[PDB]
């Protein structure tokens, strides 16, 4: 596996790093950047030789969306939850139907949007980018997911929050509200998004240090990393703040022998 | 002078949605679409209560 | 700025009252049966065509 | 002593009970037996000691002892420099006159002239007014019952003189009767030209009782309320008091931010004073709270050691603001960081800050971090009639507050883009307010 | 006939004589594609007819007659505005986002202040050609005015570029020649 002890060493090093200190009233976005964890994976041929806008949802022990939301109440940008559903789906599903299910576990859908609404109400780059930039959590039906990228705009596919997440209301022939109900729970608190770019570089976003426990950070990182090792042949792992330099934790030197 | 059945039913919906408080039901969008006056709400609810439901 | 400091009326923001009075007029006419519902009218026409 | 000990009519007793007053402040406890005795007086007291109520009680005693009709006279006349202080004195006086039978009114330059004219045609048994508009109403309004003058008061003759209404005051007193009139006046300090008006006014011989960096944030006038909202969200769980000018904007901003569900306490002259006391008590004991208030309602009461002084609106007295930040620093061992919003027309205020010689810190603004709720604001104002009217009222009273401002060299209405001001209030088109421009 | 003789002798005696510059702002009007897209815009915002109105009324009234009080929800009606005093009424707030003005009205003096009035109020007016084409989009015989205020979010971006299009095509092209005395050349 991976020496958890070394991960605790590195995260305490990063806590000490971010603990190092006419000023702004409203704080710098860069100041918010220099507090956040990003996982970086060197791995052989992370392309599928093709663009992959589909996000892999990794099973994670802890859920950073709740400390996200709790700090987002204090923060300027407010955490919002977007679902994009079919026309008949929105005709059937109502909002209190969602809200009653989500107050059970204490979360909230902000909005639900049809593809019609994407293709006529926000068929304008300014309004569409402004509407997308409000949101952190974007969900979409798996049927609509492969219809999205003409409607969403590539500016939505640039960032990690702005790109949508595959989610399914169906389990049988028709959809069930139970499936969407527990499925938003699965995608919310038990899974984390993964962009899949080209090259040998993978960037995985974890989150601000102030949100979670550092050993809980270590547990989530080691779980994700074992999931990645079992997934892909991996050259190396550097985790860091996007202001900070890298931190080498784990690497496999024989992967590069096995490529060719 | 009694009350009409639709609007007393409307008041009955408001009485169960908010209860008795008026600042919440004043800023209610659904079932206060005419945006009734703060105290007209009180007057109609007191007339409705004296009519029915104490 | 505009010329006049005329206060905005209430009825510009809420659903239209006079509409609703005409609605209740039609409701009273249908309760008296002087106006037939259009679904019932199409039901009448479908039988009367045969 | 106590207010409830002294000889009073029972509706005044009910009034004082409902305003929460039982005890007396010492200088007002001194001046009240001459206030009942019928002598003229001048007085040095701090702004906001309750010195409004100090004259309010025996004035209503005189109106109770005379029992005259609304057609019969005006009697009690109140001269006060600031429109804001006029509204505060009026809002305190409303419930007092409300348990009484007589009549209460407003004369303010910047109000609708046919409104004030029709109220004068009906007659008003207690007048509260600004000095400039009084010459207009005395010279121009016909049939107005002027000949009585049971009494008259001046408040803060320093501020009348510092504005410069004293020649208007001389013309007023030359219009005023003297023999029925008694004159009472409050001014914390005094000068010679104050005493010259005092020698004309006070009909008997009177006995009188005498007892650091700043933040500055230059913002455009549209985005300043948005930036206030953003900074208030970022500094949530920190108690902060915001200083305003107009009570309508206080009530409107409080209702708005409560509609955006972040917890906000309001504090203004239209607020009932027992409720006002409740809000101040809850702010002082809650210690992490948002307090919205005017300048002079904040002046009227001592301030807990705060995380931030934020001043959104232009000041009533900038000199008192310079003394107030100094006494705030020297009184509060806990650090209270003071800031004022600025508009790019207002930078001359800065050099008057450079006249104050206290240091200054510019606090910068990122255009990226903008809360972007202004579309939701405009959709809300197009939705809610009630919020639409309160927004228009905050806008109206804001512009009339600029109209009532003294320092024209710091504030010109001609400088201001009212389109951006309306967009800050949330109107795409500025509503018409009948303001001389 | 007489009336054919007069209607041919009309527009001769006009152009033969000097027209004042507050007239002949008319027929300096909008070109082909821009008026076409303006009509494509306003046909999206047709007002409800009396038949469609009465039909929806009968639907909701039969609903309440069953009762079957379905919900209490409707956003707003959006439509063009077409009453002349109502069009002027939507100015001096201002509320008019676009105004179309017919060139041909037989009492021209009903209309002549409207370009200067939207000029001073800053309202994006445009002079359209033919009040019958206004009446068609508003279910009247003629309309002679066409104000439009409220627009859905789907159409708001089209609105702004149409405004910029008109201010480029009308306010830039014809502004100086608006000041000039038209006509005067004999027939």
């Amino acid at each position: 596996a991976i020496p958890r002890e070394r991960v605790i060493k590195a995260v305490n090093e990063l806590i000490k790093f971010t603990s190092k200190p006419k000023n702004l009233l409203e704080d710098d976005e860069e100041e918010l950047k220099k507090d956040l964890q990003l996982i970086v994976v060197n791995n052989k041929s992370f392309t599928g030789t093709s663009k992959s806008f589909k996000l892999k949802l990794l099973n994670v022990k802890h859920s950073f969306y709740k400390p996200w939301k709790e700090a987002s109440a204090t923060a300027v940008k407010d955490f919002k939850v977007l679902l994009i559903l079919k026309d008949s789906d929105i005709k059937k599903v109502s909002e209190d139907d969602l809200f009653d299910q989500l107050d059970s576990e204490g979360i909230k859908v902000d909005e639900i949007i049809c593809g019609k609404d994407l293709k006529t109400v926000y068929k304008a780059y300014e309004a569409r980018n402004a509407f997308i930039s409000q949101f952190s959590l974007i969900l979409a039906d798996d049927s609509i997911v492969t219809s999205l990228p003409k409607l969403m705009g590539g500016k939505a596919y640039n960032k990690v929050e702005t790109t949508p997440i595959s989610i399914r209301t169906h389990a049988n022939k028709e959809f069930s509200l139970t499936t969407l109900t527990n499925n938003i729970k699965k995608v919310y608190m038990n899974q984390l998004p993964v962009k899949l770019p080209r090259g040998t570089t993978l960037n995985v976003h974890l989150g601000n240090l102030e949100w979670l426990r550092p050993e809980e950070f270590v547990d989530n990182v080691e779980l994700i990393s074992e999931q990645l090792i079992k997934a892909y042949q991996i050259r190396s792992i550097f985790i860091k703040t996007n202001r900070s330099p890298v931190l080498p934790l784990y690497y496999n030197q024989d992967v590069l022998d096995e490529l060719e | 002078r009694s009350q009409s059945e639709r609007e007393e039913e409307w008041l009955e919906k408001l009485y169960k949605k908010h209860g008795d408080d008026y600042k919440k039901m004043f800023f209610d969008k659904k079932l206060n679409i005419y945006q009734q006056s703060e105290g007209d709400l009180k007057r109609r609810l007191l007339r409705w209560k004296k009519r029915n439901g104490i | 700025m505009p010329l006049t400091a005329v206060p905005e009326p209430k009825r510009r923001f809420v659903p239209s009252k006079n509409e609703a009075k005409r609605v209740m007029k039609i409701v009273r006419a249908i309760r008296e049966g002087r106006i037939i519902p259009p679904k019932k009218l199409k039901e009448m026409k479908x039988x009367x065509x045969x | 002593e106590k207010f409830e000990e002294l000889k009073l009519s029972q509706p005044t007793l009910k009034a004082i009970e409902k305003m929460g007053f039982t005890t007396m402040t010492s200088v007002q406890a001194r001046t009240i037996p001459p206030l009942l005795a019928g002598r003229d007086v001048l007085g040095a007291a701090k702004t906001g000691s309750g010195k409004t109520l100090a004259f309010l009680i025996p004035a209503i005693e005189l109106l109770h002892s005379l029992k005259f009709k609304p057609r019969n006279g005006t009697g009690i006349i109140v001269i006060t420099p600031t429109r804001e202080l006029a509204l505060q004195i009026f809002g305190v006086a409303r419930e007092l006159m409300e348990f009484h039978s007589q009549t209460f009114g407003i004369v303010i330059g910047g109000a609708n002239r046919r409104q004030e004219a029709e109220k004068l045609m009906k007659g008003v048994n207690m007048l509260i007014a600004t000095p400039g508009r009084l010459l207009d109403h005395l010279q121009n309004t016909k049939g107005f019952v002027f000949k009585n003058l049971k009494a008259l008061i001046i408040d803060e003759a320093d501020r009348i003189l510092e504005i410069g209404f004293e020649d208007e005051m001389r013309q007023i007193i030359k219009i005023l009767p003297n023999e029925d009139r008694q004159s009472m006046l409050f001014s914390a300090t005094q000068t010679t030209k104050v005493e010259d008006l005092a020698r004309i006014s006070l009909r008997p011989g009177p006995l009188f009782i005498n007892v650091l960096e700043q933040g500055y944030v230059v913002c455009d006038s549209d985005k300043r309320f948005l930036l206030l909202f953003s900074f208030l969200k970022r500094n949530q769980k920190k108690k902060i008091i915001v200083f305003l000018s107009s009570c309508n904007s206080v009530k409107y901003y409080a209702e708005l931010l409560n509609y955006i569900d972040l917890p906000v306490l309001e504090l203004h002259g239209k607020q009932k004073q027992q409720k006002r006391t409740n809000t101040f008590f809850e702010f002082c004991n809650a210690e992490r709270g948002i307090l919205i208030c005017t300048d002079v309602a904040a002046r009227g009461l001592d301030i807990p050691a705060v995380d931030w002084i934020i001043q959104f609106d232009p000041p009533d007295d900038p000199r008192d603001y310079i003394h107030r930040v100094g006494r705030t620093a020297r009184g509060t061992k806990g650090k209270g960081k003071s800031l004022m919003f600025l508009t790019p027309n207002e930078l001359g205020f800065l050099r008057y800050l450079k006249a104050s010689k206290v240091p200054l810190n510019e606090y910068e603004f990122p255009e990226n971090k903008i809360a972007n709720v202004q579309s939701q604001l405009e959709k809300l104002i197009k939705s809610n009639y009630y919020l639409h009217q309160t927004a228009k009222d905050g806008y109206r009273s804001y512009l009339q507050a600029y109209a009532s401002h003294s320092l024209k060299t710091v504030y010109q209405i001609d400088k201001l883009d009212l389109a951006k001001v309306a967009k800050s209030y949330g109107f795409p088109v500025p509503p018409k307010v009948n303001i001389t421009i | 006939p007489e009336y054919v003789r007069v209607q041919r002798q009309k527009k001769i005696l006009s152009i033969r004589l000097k027209v004042p510059p507050t007239i002949a702002q008319f027929q300096y009007t909008l070109d082909r594609n821009t008026a076409a897209e303006t009509f494509k815009l306003f046909n999206k915002y047709r007002p409800e007819t009396a038949a469609e109105k009465k039909e929806r009324l009968t639907k909701e009234a039969a609903a309440v007659a069953e009762g079957k009080s379905k919900q209490d929800a409707s956003p707003k009606p959006y439509a063009v505005k077409y009453g002349l005093n109502h069009v002027v009424a939507l100015i001096e707030n201002k509320k008019a986002k676009l105004v179309l003005i017919a060139n041909d009205v037989d009492p021209i003096e009903l209309v002549v202040f409207l370009p200067a009035l939207c000029k001073k109020m800053g309202v994006p007016y445009a002079i359209v050609k033919g009040k019958a084409r206004l009446g068609t989009l508003v279910n009247q015989k003629t309309s002679a005015v066409a104000a439009l205020t409220e627009v859905r979010a789907e159409d708001e971006a089209a609105l702004a570029k149409l405004v910029s299009t008109i201010d480029a095509n009308f306010a830039d092209k014809y502004d100086e020649v608006k000041k000039h005395w038209g006509g005067g050349i004999l027939g």
